[PDB]
């Protein structure tokens, strides 16, 4: 009996009196256009938009963090090198804005060194994360923007073919230039190449060496292809796992372990690979948002009043709206809570507050490499989760506004099923 | 996994109060936290709600009026109500935002003269 129970839930009571006044109904409708303007139109208040960052300011800091230890070298093959020396500019290297792949005779792979293949993967997805993050990470809804990025790298010794016409690409190795397309959206690829002698004007290291520049135009910026990039790196370094060894400065904070292999790191790997995973998850609701727009008022029809059983098929696209808006806040949450070193515990707690959540450049923007980047993370970490716990107490009236709309909807759903 | 509140009563108009919530470790650490109310034939509405750095802010409403506050080492949140007034009457509640989606019992203010 309904009374009987109306009597205890009085707030259910209001629920169905709400569900049946279609000026209650267009209400709770506009709620949720505001509130996903809010969500995936704005910037500094969306919770979205702040945890996307998060997610992906923390696979670059991570090798931030870790990159200067990481031990990479060989040739083109994935091979052993006799003599290869290979250096990536605008890589947070020991004191240095470059880092150096040189470790010779040992086979590429685990706990060994990062083949140059997968250190080239590594590296175009950072420098791609880091333009964007300097340049400022679009809304959610904006789909469209594009980048643009350069990046260089070297090859020095006898036998090194990570510079050649396999691994580039491009005919004549002074002064050549060739073009490429890939992959929803067309990026071009622009890659040139140009020999320095050892004796040339200029040219600081005794040695005859050869530049290769990538420009890449219409690099997609949006969230979705940005966490793709995210994930590639963190995965890159995960699979390849190669060895690595610290320089632990006398004072400062102290890295454990020491010396060992990089996929050793397993509750921050994991953790950041969440953070992605949930993330990715989060922007897919934003197809969600706009496949069920609620800007449309509702009402009976031919001057009859509203009748809840019969009149409320817009309601399951209510449902899905407001189910996705409060989806895309838990998950908000969730990336938060993986990473707030508030709830962690131990090693993977001292990373995160001794080092991932740490700048020691001499705030510099976002995106900068200097030769202090090394060790830390720079990458705003946690001033991100402040903004994230900002901008969800900024959201409160939103977040039950959502609520109730989601109750309102599923209110008639069940009474038209 | 637990939400207390206390501290609610019966007082006058320009009156005040403090309203206590007890919160387990795992809603309360890191999380923002904050109050609602629910009046009679309204649903819950949001009030206040701060950082874990001690930020508030607060709904129009009970602006001016209400200081929301929290013990970090006792995972003690709580709501300190002046100038109330009989349309501050409700069930009070605390949760964590977002909010965990099991509700404490609240605690009931009433204004009135
Ligand atoms: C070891 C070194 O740096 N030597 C310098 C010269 O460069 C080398 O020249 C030889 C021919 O004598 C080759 O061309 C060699 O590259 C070939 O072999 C490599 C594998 O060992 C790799 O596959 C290359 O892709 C391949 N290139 C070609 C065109 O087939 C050169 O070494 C390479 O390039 C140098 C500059 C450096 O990056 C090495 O790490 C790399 O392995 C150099 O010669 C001049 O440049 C060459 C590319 C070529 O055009 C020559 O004819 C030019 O004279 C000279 C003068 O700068 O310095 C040598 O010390």
């Amino acid at each position: 009996n309904l009374s009987k129970l109306l009597t205890r839930y009085s707030t259910l009571n209001t629920l169905i009196k709400l569900s049946a006044d279609p000026s209650a109904i267009n209400a709770a409708r506009e709620n949720l256009g505001a509130s996903a303007k809010n969500l995936i139109g704005d910037t500094k208040n969306s919770p979205a938009y702040q945890a996307v960052l998060l997610a992906i300011n923390a696979a670059v800091g991570f090798w931030n963090v870790l990159g200067y230890a990481t031990q990479c070298g060989g040739n083109a093959n994935g091979q052993e090198s006799t003599s290869s020396t290979t250096i990536f500019n605008n890589e947070p290297g020991y004191r240095s804005t470059s880092i150096t792949c040189s470790l010779n005779r040992y086979k590429p792979g685990y706990y060994g060194p990062m083949s140059i293949e997968n250190f080239k993967k590594l590296n175009e997805a950072y420098q791609i994360l880091q333009t964007a993050l300097n340049k400022g990470l679009p809304a959610l809804k904006e789909n469209n923007g594009t980048v643009s990025v350069t990046y260089t790298y070297t090859c020095s010794g006898e036998g090194n073919d990570n510079c050649s016409k396999k691994a580039t690409g491009v005919s004549d190795q002074n002064g050549g230039t060739k073009t490429k397309t890939q992959t929803g959206k067309t990026v071009t690829t622009t890659i040139s190449s140009k020999v320095v002698d050892s004796q040339a004007k200029g040219n600081t290291t005794r040695v005859s060496y050869t530049e290769i520049t990538n420009k890449l135009d219409g690099v997609p910026d949006s969230a979705q292809a940005l966490l793709a990039q995210a994930s590639t790196l963190i995965n890159t370094i995960n699979t390849a796992c190669p060895y690595f060894s610290v320089t632990n400065k006398s004072g400062g904070p102290q890295m454990e372990p020491t010396r060992g292999k990089l996929c050793g790191f397993t509750e921050e790997i994991s953790a950041i690979q969440k953070m992605i995973t949930d993330a990715q998850e989060l922007v897919n609701q934003t197809s969600v948002i706009n496949e069920h727009e609620q800007s449309t008022p509702v009402g009976g029809n031919n001057g009859k009043p509203f009748n809840p059983f019969t009149d409320a098929s817009f309601a399951q696209g209510m449902l899905a709206n407001a189910s996705a808006q409060a989806k895309m806040l838990n998950l908000a949450h969730q990336v938060g809570q993986t990473i707030n070193p508030d709830n962690l515990t131990g090693t993977f707690k001292n990373f995160v507050t001794g080092f991932l959540a740490t700048c020691n450049n001499k705030g510099s923007p976002p995106g900068t490499v200097t030769t202090q980047t090394f060790a830390s993370g720079c990458a705003y970490v946690e001033q991100t989760i402040t903004n994230l716990n900002n901008s969800i107490a900024h959201f409160g009236t939103q977040e039950q506004q959502i609520q109730q709309a989601e109750n309102i909807a599923d209110t008639l759903v069940n009474f038209g099923s | 996994v637990q939400l207390q509140e206390s501290g609610g009563g019966l007082v006058q108009p320009g009156g005040s109060l403090r309203l206590s919530c007890a919160a387990s470790g795992s809603i309360f650490s890191g999380n923002v936290m904050g109050w609602y109310r629910q009046a009679p034939g309204k649903l819950r509405e949001w009030v206040a709600a701060i950082t874990p750095q001690g930020v508030p802010n607060y709904a129009d409403s009970v602006k001016g009026r209400f200081t929301i506050s929290r013990d970090n080492a006792k995972n003690m949140l709580y709501l300190q109500m002046s100038s109330l007034k009989p349309e501050d009457t409700a069930l009070y509640y605390c949760n964590r935002l977002p909010n965990y989606r099991s509700w404490g019992q609240g605690t009931q203010v009433t204004v009135s003269s």
